């Protein structure tokens, strides 16, 4: 599915060179050779990298009439947990998050990725795992937030009793069988979530769409 | 000269700069990983959110005296 062209890219990109190369520039990140070296089999990927990504499917949906989206940065919810609503309180300025259709919030448990999808259009919040765990906490957490957001930005309380949160089980949606493709789940699981897709992947498609995601990084475009 | 910021971080020291308003932050940024010992693709430089880059210049994003920029170190995860 890819080319000589491309495969060549890819591996150029992927070793050879200089640690800190600039390879891609947007959205106000710099990727660097050993941020995308993070891509490489095994290697669990930096924030960097979905943090790159996860914008590259707000501006996938933007072109193919994709439900509105919004990215938070995979640091949004350390610090939010870290100091509560008012140590993040400005992070999400020009922007009033009841206005899009779709919020992914990428939660960086320890030495581990998973994600949130918050979805205004079905007021409800899911949480994926690609290793199995329960997001129950990191739900009602980020739901409290949301009512805080309404509060301070809206001036509307929620009404809390018509959202609804469920962590999907292992046999719901596709696990890891390595232990270092979660990151690569949590960057598809958006993919798919953002699109209504519903979730035909499986382990074995990963290490493609790894190679893969290095081309949509470079060339800041999709496939 | 125009601005003052303060720098903080988690295991990193609180810092005051003294920028100029046009001057991109690169120097900033840099000054502020060796006062740590910490290496310059270490950590990231959040204000209000908005990752800072090297290029950018604090009229560009509009920074007012006192800001706070804000210090966190690259996550991994597997």
């Amino acid at each position: 599915e890819l080319t000589e062209d491309m495969e060549k890219e890819i591996s150029n990109a992927l070793g050879h060179g200089p640690q800190d190369e600039i390879l891609s520039s947007a959205f106000k990140l710099r990727i660097t050779r050993g941020d995308i070296q993070t891509l490489k089999n095994y290697h669990w990927l930096n924030d960097e990298v979905i943090n790159f990504y996860m914008n590259l499917l707000v501006e996938r949906n933007k072109k193919q009439g994709y439900p509105a989206l919004h990215v938070f940065s995979t640091f949004f919810y350390p610090k939010l947990k870290s100091g509560g609503y008012q140590a993040v309180k400005r992070w999400t300025k020009g922007v009033n998050l009841f206005e899009q259709e779709i919020i992914l919030v990428p939660i960086h448990r320890k030495v581990h990725w998973s994600l949130v999808v918050i979805d205004l259009r079905k007021k409800c919040l899911k949480y994926l795992d690609s290793m199995g765990q329960k997001g129950h906490r990191i739900c009602e957490i980020l739901l409290q937030y949301l009512q805080d957001e309404s509060k301070t930005k809206r001036n509307s309380d929620l009404n809390l009793l018509e959202w609804t949160h469920h962590s999907m089980k292992p046999h719901e949606i596709p696990q890891q069988l390595n232990g270092s493709d979660s990151g690569m789940f949590t960057c598809k699981y958006a993919d798919y979530i953002s699109r209504d897709k519903p979730i035909t992947f499986t382990q074995h498609q990963m290490p493609l769409f790894r190679k893969k995601m290095v081309w949509e990084i470079l060339h800041q475009q999709l496939l | 000269e125009y601005i003052k910021l303060k720098v903080i971080g988690q295991d990193s020291s609180e810092i005051h700069f003294k920028v100029k308003m046009t001057t991109h932050l690169k120097k900033l940024m840099e000054s502020y990983c060796q006062r740590q010992g910490v290496p310059m693709n270490s950590l990231r430089f959040l204000w209000e959110g908005q990752r800072i880059a090297d290029n950018h210049t604090p009229k560009e994003l509009g920074m007012e005296e006192e800001d706070v920029i804000e210090v966190y170190q690259e996550q991994t995860g597997g």
